RNA sequence: CCGGCCGGGAACUCAAAGGAGACUGCCAGUGAUAAACUGGAGGAAGGUGGGGAUGACGUCAAGUCAUCAUGGCCCUUACGACCAGGGCUACACACGUGCUACAAUGGCGCAUACAAAGAGAAGCGACCUCGCGAGAGCAAGCGGACCUCAUAAAGUGCGUCGUAGUCCGGAUUGGAGUCUGCAACUCGACUCCAUGAAGUCGGAAUCGCUAGUAAUCGUGGAUCAGAAUGCCACGGUGAAUAC
RNA sequence: AAGAACCUUACCUGGUCUUGACAUCCACGGAAGUUUUCAGAGAUGAGAAUGUGCCUUCGGGAACCGUGAGACAGGUGCUGC
């Protein structure tokens, strides 16, 4: 019931389970459960030790939960300490990929204070 | 409107068994033009009812669209500029279809797993009078018999 | 074989082309299949009106082109030549196709 | 609406004739499959240097009498002002007012 | 992202005064108006002017900016603040 | 806005095209600038001596301009010579080979076209707005029309503040499709500016 | 022999050819059962074959093109009305009276310049 | 070889041309021997059948001198002309119009039924092969009721999810791509993998709609090298309510 | 605005030309054209070959190119009161 960083769930489903790590998604989990062999309606209260360590070394095979967040911050900070202009957009937060600055982007910017 | 008074709309009627009232609940009940899922909705509340009660399908669902019966209305009328709410006797056409608006308006809420678990709870709630359907049409009563006084 | 296609902007000047082409052909050796009315072609424009503002102020346009299907079988020298003698008219689209 | 306008439209379509008939057999030497690497880079830069203005990514396609840019119509060459006004004068052959 | 099959886009003119900064061997700041311009390995160390419409901006090339374009290291919009 | 050009709706209903010529897409915008540039040509010309409407026929790849005008003799110039010249320009103007006929007008004061020159020349000319409306009017009704309005509109007078006048004689049924309607609108310019003229004649019912 | 109706609704037009036999119905070389699924069509073309009950006495071998499946039944209830009224001529009148004659025309408005979808405004604002 | 595929056939759907047909024409009653109204018959349709086009004299000294034209001023080594780069896409904020949602009348996975209207030659681009895909290679057919765009989607059948911010939501951002284009940084579209924000039906207020309408679902076109959640069109399902 | 990456574009920075990017008329000379090189962000600047076509007053004629002088061109500049 525990897999590289974390406790996957164990009443879901072994995809729906899956998606719970940081780094799988749908079709990593699609296809670690393709590689694996187990069908994936089982449950992780169904499933026992040996499916979930070939489970293991399968979700091994991706690069996940502690050194994804390490490749995401560290790519943020190679931009942010390069000073070009998706960094400078990370710098002062606002949208980076051409959004509409002028209305919109609460999300970015966040939720409207003044 | 200001001037017509046109005939009206002839719809088909229920296909399980041949009824206008269930057309009627069928087309009130339903969503963006959405019959086929209405009528499932509406089929799957009413046989899984009639097991609940013990009589058949049809009249279970009049003697639990009978006890939400709105006998009189409110209105808003104007004599001296005071406009106050006077009681009116409906019309049964108008109360039957205010009925099955109570019922559905009931069944949008207390939420459970289906909109037919909901139904089959709600008529059956409505049908030993304990419901919140019986309660609209309780509070519409006693907001007509408080305005007695104008008739 | 040898067909007619020809289109127009008018029904009434391509109709009277259709009904010439078909009497100098039954005139000699075509037992031809006749005007048959292909679909026609309706080109809706909607411009603005305005040169200005006023995007709800708009006017719709359309052009019609009308088709007719003469098909001459059983063809003679008489019908390919008496094919290249005629001029119809101007707004009409003839092309003979072997 | 500015002569040097109109001027800029003729000028770019004279140019785009000659230089597209040089291009195009430029053009299919870059990203056909399976060339060379060298050809592909030479090619980039054979088709770079020639001018701007000669690629037919340039062109408006303004009206034919008033040059105006925004509101154009493929099928006459004009704007749609010019349309509306030689339709009610019953230039263009064919061209009622649509009423279904 | 230009498609690979294309290559990366460097000018004529800019690849040229590359190539003549590094034969000639002498490292100044040159000035460019080609902003659309991949940076290149060759191009390490050397200061480029980059145009902003206004000014041109001195450009310090780094390992970190090769395969990036010129016009990244050159803001084209001067906003401080409003309150 | 009011009012829908008269030609426009009874191009549907009862008049016919001044263009008549089929083109696919490729050949449509070439065709109809190029009858444009011939029409613009002919117009300066010819709008010397009186022409109502110039219509375009293209038949077998070639161009075929017949002009209706009120003073033919002065169109055709004398021994021909003048339409040999139009001819021999309207096929360097339009490509195509070219042949030019002409019509003569029976009605010299029932066209639109030709009552919007003799009101615009002579406003221009300055002589008083309303004795040219005035006349046009009751020239057209006394050669017998079932209806006349002439619409001028400008600063009419030298003014500070443009004014609208019009004149209606007969009945100009414009709701009715069936109205065979002659309608044309001419600028005079001015030294104190453009004035608008607007005729439209009703000469029945179809 | 074979008897003929066009029924038309709603841009779907359906032709039945009906005939003296058994009493199945087939529309498009599919059987009525598993061409439609829904309560339409189940009650929608009985209805005039229960009017006049002529449910086992005839064959109809119909074809459909265009619309939506109700459409395509509200046309196969209108076509199998004139197939049938080309027996009697009593019929009609006594199926009228509930209908099923009148062809219902009832066509999709055309969308409109500035409206929406033919009756919708773009939300009026007064400020 | 059951696909109208082929002999064939001109019955049917259909395609367009030409006619008919709907007028208070007929019936009874109310109505000043009236105009008309109500009801009835037949009739596909009933009373201007539905929809569109059609905008009277004038108003707002409304809008447009930046589509055009035009009077008068203003400029003429410049307010004119050519180029490269930038900007029109900025952002403490405010408002308008939309789209996507907050789920179970729903989400996901599999199989599957039924359209109409259009566009297409420096264009639309089958089939097959190659990639998870956007796409590429190869490249027939078509100036078109012929070929292509082009599988319609809601629906239906079988499963699973059991009401959680959740298998709802899909913003944001990191990476890897594809295509158009001289060129995708400022500043395109799309695809994949990962991430998984606010949002749990919305204050005072306010808007649209009378029937094939509202609501909802998809498709298409113009502009256009590329670039629609807009605009213009087309169909599918399809109400409630008019005291 | 029925569709701003350059173009569009009218706006700003910088570089350039000013009888002009687009018209007509005078005088002088050269087929028109094509290919190709350098310096340039480019507009542009100097070149290098190849080219000489048709009627013929054939020192001329059309068309294209530059040169100088003006008449003028050009203005999305202002007033829609």
């Amino acid at each position: 019931a525990r897999i590289a960083g974390i406790n996957i769930p164990d009443h879901k489903h072994a995809v729906i389970a899956l998606t719970s790590i940081y780094g799988v998604g749908k079709t990593r989990s699609k296809a670690i459960l393709a590689a694996a062999g187990i069908a994936e309606d089982v449950k992780i209260s169904e499933l026992s030790e040996g499916q979930i360590d070939t489970l293991r070394d399968e979700v091994a095979k991706f690069v996940v939960e502690g050194d994804l967040r390490r490749e995401i911050s560290m790519s943020i900070k190679r931009l942010m300490d390069l000073g070009c202009y998706r960094g400078l957009r990370h710098r002062r937060g606002l949208p980076v990929r051409g959004q509409r600055t002028k209305t919109n982007a609460r999300t970015r910017k966040g939720p409207r204070k003044p | 409107p200001r001037r017509r008074v046109i005939g009206q709309r002839k719809i088909l009627p229920d296909p399980k068994f041949g009824s206008e009232l269930l057309a009627k609940f069928v087309n009130i009940l339903m969503v963006d033009g959405k019959k086929s899922t209405a009528e499932s909705i509406v089929y799957s509340a009413l046989e899984t009812l009639a097991q609940r009660s013990g009589k058949s399908e049809l009249e279970a669902f009049e003697v639990a669209l009978e006890n939400v019966r709105p006998t009189v209305e409110v209105k808003s009328r104007r004599v001296g500029g005071s406009t106050y709410q006077v009681p009116v006797e409906v019309r049964p056409v108008r109360r039957n279809a205010l009925a099955m608006r109570w019922i559905v308006e009931a069944a949008r809420k207390r939420g459970d797993k289906s909109m037919a678990l909901r139904l089959a709870n709600e008529l059956s709630d409505a049908a030993e009078n304990k419901g919140t359907a019986v309660k609209k049409r309780e509070d519409v009563h006693r907001m007509a018999e408080a305005n007695k006084a104008f008739a | 074989r040898i067909r007619i296609r020809l289109k127009a902007f008018d029904h009434r000047l391509i109709d009277q082309a259709t009904a010439e082409i078909v009497e100098t052909a039954k005139r000699t050796g075509a037992q031809v299949r006749g005007p048959i009315p292909l679909p026609t072609r309706k080109e809706r424009f909607t411009v603005l009106i305005s040169p200005h503002v006023n995007k709800d102020a708009r006017d719709q346009y359309e052009i019609r082109t009308h088709l007719r299907l003469v098909d001459i079988v059983e063809p003679t020298e008489k019908t390919v030549d008496a094919l290249m003698r005629l001029d119809l008219a101007a707004g009409v689209d003839v092309q003979i196709s072997l | 609406a500015k002569q040097s306008m109109k001027a800029r439209e003729v000028k770019r379509v004279a140019l785009a004739d000659k230089y597209f008939a040089k291009r195009a057999e430029l053009k299919a030497i870059i990203s056909d499959v399976n060339a060379s690497d060298e050809d592909r880079w030479n090619a980039v830069l054979k088709l770079q240097t020639l001018p701007r203005d000669s690629s037919p990514s340039r062109q408006r396609n303004r009206c034919r009498q008033t040059g105006r840019p925004h509101g154009f119509l493929r099928k006459f060459g004009l704007s749609r002002i010019k349309v509306r006004e030689a339709a009610m004068r019953g230039e263009i052959p064919g061209l009622k007012k649509a009423s279904w | 992202p230009r498609s690979l099959k294309k290559g990366p886009f460097i000018d004529l003119h800019l690849l040229k005064k590359v190539e003549k900064a590094v034969e000639s061997g002498d490292k100044k700041p040159l000035r460019t108006w080609s902003r659309r311009s991949t940076i290149f390995p060759n191009m390490i160390g050397l200061t480029i002017a980059v145009h902003n419409g206004r000014q041109h901006v001195p450009v310090f090339v780094t390992d970190e900016m090769v395969g990036h374009k010129l016009g990244e290291f050159a803001p084209t919009r001067t906003y401080r603040g409003h309150a | 806005g009011q009012k829908v050009h008269p030609n426009g709706i009874r191009l549907g209903i009862v008049k016919p095209w001044n263009s008549t010529w089929f083109a696919n897409t490729k050949e449509f915008a070439d065709n109809l600038d190029s009858d444009f540039k011939v029409r613009q040509y002919l117009t300066k010309e010819l709008a010397k001596a009186s022409v109502s409407r110039i219509v375009i026929e293209r038949p077998a790849k070639s161009i075929r301009v017949t002009i209706h005008t009120a003073r033919p003799g002065i169109v055709i110039g004398k021994k021909g010579e003048d339409v040999e010249k139009l001819r021999k320009v309207v096929a360097d103007i339009a490509g195509v080979p070219a042949q030019i006929n002409i019509a003569e007008v029976r009605k010299p004061e029932l066209d639109a076209k030709l009552v919007a020159d003799s009101i615009t020349s002579q406003l221009e000319r300055r002589v008083m707005f309303r004795r040219a409306m005035k006349r046009a009017v009751q020239n057209a009704m006394r050669l017998g029309a079932k209806g006349i309005k002439v619409e001028v509109s400008g600063r009419l007078g030298g003014a500070e503040i443009a004014r609208t006048e019009w004149y209606r004689e007969g009945r100009v049924p414009l709701h009715t499709l069936r109205a065979d309607i002659d309608y044309n609108t001419s600028e005079a310019h001015t030294t104190y500016g453009v004035i608008g003229v607007k005729v439209w004649i009703f000469k029945g019912e179809i | 022999n074979q008897y003929y109706g066009t029924g038309r609704r709603k841009s779907s037009a359906a032709r039945v050819f009906i005939k003296p036999g058994n009493g199945k119905i087939v529309i498009n070389q599919r059987s009525l059962e598993q061409y439609f699924g829904r309560e339409t069509a189940r009650m929608v073309v009985r209805q005039p074959l229960e009017l006049v009950d002529m449910v086992e006495k005839l064959d109809l071998y119909i074809t459909v093109k265009g619309g939506g499946i109700s459409g395509q039944a509200g046309a196969i209830r209108h076509g199998i009305t004139r197939a049938l009224m080309e027996y009697d001529e009593s019929l009609r009148s006594e199926l009228r009276k509930a209908g099923f004659v009148t062809r219902d025309a009832r066509q999709v408005e055309r969308k409109k310049v500035g409206l929406r979808k033919a009756r919708r405004r773009p939300q009026f604002s007064k400020r």
